[PDB]
């Protein structure tokens, strides 16, 4: 699978922590646009230029390419320190 | 040039983490930064498996800008209060230019890439505090 | 708004300093400094109705400068060796930028304007370590 | 009188730690002046471009008035912290 996270407001809009997608999608952008055109709130939680990305724990930009067995996370800007 | 990273509700003691810090002789520079929580109670929600590893990127890059010596970097979680200890950072060098820019970009950094978000507990309900334009200006510039 | 300015020859302990500077809940940005010697004894020698209140009157550019919570500053004293602690400066503030650009300011104007003047017993005899042409730059970029 | 102190390079050339001086001079460029006509040790000691001054405990340019009771310094560029 594709294994997906979420924080923050992202995690209260989209109404779960987790959730696997068919490791279909050429890159996290791609991903990102499948999972938005789920609902309108998938759609409002995923849609802000500002929403980060993260492939294996890692900060990536949206090109970044997928693989099967990755784990990605999409969060707000952080507001650690 | 060993590296100490920590996430956890545990508070830290600046004086329980400093003599580590301090005690290679060629590190002649120490620079500590301490970050306190800003009445509400604040809770830290963080991403588990990425918090210890940004953290550790985060000053991998900072060693190759500038030749660091010991270096830690704590960052509790969980609920806090105004006036608890929240980050610390704490960074050698040879020279305090060194120091005190790579303690800045520490904390510049870890503002802007590392995964916590605060939420506070007011009296109409939690709130996520908000992400600061001056941030972003703060971890471009470098 | 208190300031601690101390010199002499006694060893400080940064975890007996901390505690007093962190103090104040609206203090939420706390920035530490250390300075040790750089195998050969060091003296320090000084001007001594002259050094606390140099160091007072950085410390009083400082805060007309950047808003700070509490302040302290030590300098040492006497004989020395690599490794040891000579300088302390610990800055306190609502922010990160002020508290570390406090500090590094607080540090480039004492190495320029506290009057001390280190000495290195070699084997050849006592050698006036060399002032830093970087360090007036430094001081002068204020 | 005028009280001058001398410290590190500066006390070693002129060969004393203090010494008085007639409150007869307009400014520290004039006292400076002065005690560096006094032999060639102290023109030495006290002619260096970067000879540092102070009045009173405070670093002053060498432009500083003087006033009779005050204490003056010479030394050179310091070296602490
Ligand atoms: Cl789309
Ligand atoms: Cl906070
Ligand atoms: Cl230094
Ligand atoms: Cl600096
Ligand atoms: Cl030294
Ligand atoms: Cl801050
Ligand atoms: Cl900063
Ligand atoms: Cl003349």
């Amino acid at each position: 699978m594709i294994k997906v996270l979420f924080f923050a407001q992202v995690r209260e809009l989209v109404g779960t922590d987790a959730t696997e997608v068919a490791a279909d999608f050429p890159t996290v952008e791609a991903l990102r646009q499948h999972m938005a055109a789920q609902s309108d709130r998938w759609a409002l939680a995923l849609e802000d230029g500002k929403l980060l990305a993260a492939v294996n724990q890692t900060l990536v930009s949206f090109d970044h390419p997928l693989t099967d067995g990755d784990e990605v996370a999409f969060f707000p800007p952080v507001t650690g320190g | 040039a060993e590296t100490k990273i920590v996430v956890g509700p545990q508070p830290f003691s600046v004086g329980e983490e400093y003599p580590w810090l301090a005690e290679r002789d060629e590190d002649g520079a120490v620079v500590t930064f301490t970050g306190k929580v800003r009445v509400n109670a604040l809770t830290l929600e963080h991403y588990p498996g990425m918090t210890e590893k940004a953290l550790a990127e985060i000053v991998d890059e900072a060693r190759n800008r500038w030749p660091l010596g010991r270096v830690t970097v704590i960052h509790r979680i969980g609920e806090l209060w105004p006036g608890d200890e929240i980050v610390f950072v704490g960074v050698t060098s040879a020279h305090r230019s060194s120091a005190f820019e790579a303690g800045q970009f520490i904390m510049d950094y870890l503002k802007t890439r590392a995964p916590f978000w605060k939420r506070e507990a007011t009296p109409e309900g939690d709130r996520w505090v908000e992400a600061r334009e001056s941030d972003q200006q703060a971890a471009k510039r470098w």
